[PDB]
Protein backbone atom coordinates (compact mmCIF):
# COMPACT_ATOMS: atom_id res chain seq x y z
CA UNK A 1 0.00 0.00 0.00
CA UNK A 2 1.00 3.29 -1.15
CA UNK A 3 -0.06 6.88 -0.07
CA UNK A 4 -1.03 10.37 -1.17
CA UNK A 5 2.26 11.49 -0.31
CA UNK A 6 1.52 15.02 -2.47
CA UNK A 7 -1.26 16.01 0.16
CA UNK A 8 1.79 16.02 2.71
CA UNK A 9 5.11 17.02 0.51
CA UNK A 10 4.10 18.86 -2.62
CA UNK A 11 6.69 19.92 -5.18
CA UNK A 12 6.44 22.22 -7.89
CA UNK A 13 8.91 22.80 -10.83
CA UNK A 14 11.32 25.22 -10.86
CA UNK A 15 13.02 25.06 -13.98
CA UNK A 16 11.83 23.34 -16.32
CA UNK A 17 15.06 23.62 -18.72
CA UNK A 18 13.53 26.68 -20.80
CA UNK A 19 12.15 28.85 -18.33
CA UNK A 20 12.36 29.61 -14.83
CA UNK A 21 9.17 29.37 -12.13
CA UNK A 22 8.98 31.73 -9.09
CA UNK A 23 7.63 29.13 -6.23
CA UNK A 24 5.68 29.95 -3.07
CA UNK A 25 7.15 28.84 0.19
CA UNK A 26 4.68 31.00 2.50
CA UNK A 27 2.95 28.40 3.90
CA UNK A 28 5.47 25.38 4.23
CA UNK A 29 8.17 26.02 6.85
CA UNK A 30 10.91 23.81 5.75
CA UNK A 31 11.87 23.19 1.61
CA UNK A 32 14.40 22.55 -0.30
CA UNK A 33 15.98 21.85 -4.08
CA UNK A 34 16.40 18.48 -6.37
CA UNK A 35 18.64 18.18 -9.22
CA UNK A 36 18.58 15.71 -12.11
CA UNK A 37 19.91 15.08 -16.05
CA UNK A 38 18.73 14.31 -19.14
CA UNK A 39 22.17 13.60 -20.88
CA UNK A 40 25.81 13.93 -20.80
CA UNK A 41 27.14 17.46 -20.50
CA UNK A 42 29.95 19.19 -21.80
CA UNK A 43 30.93 21.64 -19.06
CA UNK A 44 29.88 23.24 -15.45
CA UNK A 45 26.67 24.46 -15.25
CA UNK A 46 26.28 27.14 -12.50
CA UNK A 47 22.77 28.70 -10.86
CA UNK A 48 21.99 31.67 -9.14
CA UNK A 49 19.08 31.89 -6.45
CA UNK A 50 16.58 34.75 -6.07
CA UNK A 51 14.09 35.40 -3.71
CA UNK A 52 11.00 37.91 -4.51
CA UNK A 53 7.85 39.39 -2.14
CA UNK A 54 4.52 40.75 -2.37
CA UNK A 55 3.81 43.22 -5.61
CA UNK A 56 2.39 46.45 -4.69
CA UNK A 57 -0.53 46.34 -7.13
CA UNK A 58 -1.45 42.99 -5.35
CA UNK A 59 -0.49 40.78 -2.32
CA UNK A 60 -0.55 37.38 -4.26
CA UNK A 61 1.65 38.36 -7.44
CA UNK A 62 5.68 38.43 -6.87
CA UNK A 63 7.67 41.65 -7.02
CA UNK A 64 11.07 41.90 -9.23
CA UNK A 65 14.06 39.52 -8.44
CA UNK A 66 16.05 40.04 -5.34
CA UNK A 67 19.74 38.10 -4.95
CA UNK A 68 19.78 36.23 -2.29
CA UNK A 69 22.58 36.80 0.32
CA UNK A 70 25.43 34.79 1.47
CA UNK A 71 25.20 33.03 5.20
CA UNK A 72 28.66 31.60 6.46
CA UNK A 73 28.27 28.64 8.56
CA UNK A 74 29.87 27.82 12.02
CA UNK A 75 33.27 28.38 10.37
CA UNK A 76 34.45 28.03 6.44
CA UNK A 77 34.75 30.22 3.83
CA UNK A 78 32.53 32.62 2.27
CA UNK A 79 31.58 33.47 -1.43
CA UNK A 80 33.71 36.04 -3.08
CA UNK A 81 30.86 38.16 -4.07
CA UNK A 82 29.02 37.31 -0.86
CA UNK A 83 25.58 35.83 -2.69
CA UNK A 84 24.71 32.40 -2.59
CA UNK A 85 25.23 30.13 -5.78
CA UNK A 86 24.52 26.02 -6.92
CA UNK A 87 27.26 24.29 -9.15
CA UNK A 88 26.35 21.35 -11.04
CA UNK A 89 29.49 18.85 -11.44
CA UNK A 90 30.41 18.00 -14.91
CA UNK A 91 30.95 14.27 -13.62
CA UNK A 92 26.98 14.07 -12.49
CA UNK A 93 25.48 11.06 -14.05
CA UNK A 94 22.28 10.87 -15.66
CA UNK A 95 20.68 8.42 -13.40
CA UNK A 96 21.64 10.36 -10.39
CA UNK A 97 19.71 13.28 -8.26
CA UNK A 98 21.03 15.98 -6.03
CA UNK A 99 20.04 17.51 -3.31
CA UNK A 100 20.76 20.84 -1.41
CA UNK A 101 18.67 24.03 0.36
CA UNK A 102 19.53 27.30 1.25
CA UNK A 103 19.77 27.97 4.96
CA UNK A 104 17.53 31.21 5.52
CA UNK A 105 13.73 32.05 3.90
CA UNK A 106 14.48 35.90 2.74
CA UNK A 107 11.01 36.75 0.78
CA UNK A 108 8.10 34.95 0.79
CA UNK A 109 8.70 33.09 -2.96
CA UNK A 110 12.40 32.12 -4.41
CA UNK A 111 13.11 31.30 -8.02
CA UNK A 112 15.79 29.82 -9.56
CA UNK A 113 17.66 30.45 -13.05
CA UNK A 114 21.14 29.53 -14.67
CA UNK A 115 24.02 31.93 -15.06
CA UNK A 116 23.83 31.43 -18.85
CA UNK A 117 21.33 30.34 -21.31
CA UNK A 118 22.82 27.75 -23.74
CA UNK A 119 22.73 24.29 -25.12
CA UNK A 120 24.20 22.84 -21.62
CA UNK A 121 21.62 24.89 -19.27
CA UNK A 122 18.76 22.71 -20.74
CA UNK A 123 20.50 19.47 -19.96
CA UNK A 124 19.19 20.31 -16.20
CA UNK A 125 15.87 19.88 -14.01
CA UNK A 126 15.04 21.39 -10.82
CA UNK A 127 12.23 20.71 -8.93
CA UNK A 128 11.41 22.13 -5.20
CA UNK A 129 10.14 20.12 -2.39
CA UNK A 130 8.12 21.67 0.31
CA UNK A 131 6.60 19.98 3.85
CA UNK A 132 5.77 21.23 7.61
CA UNK A 133 2.31 23.17 6.13
CA UNK A 134 1.35 25.70 8.55
CA UNK A 135 -2.48 27.12 7.91
CA UNK B 1 74.80 5.18 15.24
CA UNK B 2 75.85 2.80 12.21
CA UNK B 3 78.93 0.65 10.90
CA UNK B 4 79.40 1.49 7.47
CA UNK B 5 82.36 -0.83 6.99
CA UNK B 6 84.75 -3.11 8.95
CA UNK B 7 87.81 -2.55 6.45
CA UNK B 8 90.72 -4.50 5.64
CA UNK B 9 93.53 -5.48 8.08
CA UNK B 10 96.97 -7.08 7.50
CA UNK B 11 97.42 -9.63 4.52
CA UNK B 12 99.75 -12.93 3.66
CA UNK B 13 103.23 -11.34 2.99
CA UNK B 14 106.53 -13.16 2.17
CA UNK B 15 108.87 -14.43 4.64
CA UNK B 16 111.86 -12.21 3.47
CA UNK B 17 110.21 -9.01 4.19
CA UNK B 18 111.11 -6.95 6.98
CA UNK B 19 108.19 -5.00 7.16
CA UNK B 20 104.12 -4.35 7.06
CA UNK B 21 101.84 -2.34 5.32
CA UNK B 22 98.79 -0.19 6.20
CA UNK B 23 95.40 -1.17 5.21
CA UNK B 24 91.89 0.79 4.73
CA UNK B 25 90.12 1.23 8.21
CA UNK B 26 86.60 0.95 8.58
CA UNK B 27 83.70 3.96 8.65
CA UNK B 28 81.53 4.31 11.16
CA UNK B 29 78.48 7.20 10.52
CA UNK B 30 76.08 9.00 12.32
CA UNK B 31 72.52 9.48 11.51
CA UNK B 32 69.51 11.05 12.84
CA UNK B 33 65.73 10.80 12.47
CA UNK B 34 62.74 13.08 13.05
CA UNK B 35 58.76 12.68 14.22
CA UNK B 36 55.80 14.12 12.50
CA UNK B 37 52.30 15.92 13.73
CA UNK B 38 48.99 14.85 12.55
CA UNK B 39 46.47 17.50 13.64
CA UNK B 40 42.74 18.20 12.65
CA UNK B 41 39.35 20.60 14.22
CA UNK B 42 35.87 20.49 13.75
CA UNK B 43 32.99 22.54 14.82
CA UNK B 44 28.96 22.35 15.70
CA UNK B 45 26.05 24.25 15.85
CA UNK B 46 24.82 24.13 19.62
CA UNK B 47 21.17 24.05 19.10
CA UNK B 48 21.47 21.69 15.92
CA UNK B 49 23.65 19.46 17.92
CA UNK B 50 21.23 19.73 21.14
CA UNK B 51 17.74 18.46 19.35
CA UNK B 52 19.37 16.21 16.57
Amino acid sequence: MNFNVGVDFPSFIAWDGTTSFPVKIDGFNQFGFTFKVIEELTADVPFNIFYHEASEADPCVPGPAIRVPDVPFCDGVATADGLATVVIPEAVAVDSFCAGSVPCFNGPWISIAPVTVNADSAKVQVTVTMKGATR
Amino acid sequence: MKIADYGQLGEYTCDAKCDAEFGEPGNIRHLEGKTYDYRGVFCFNRKNLQEA
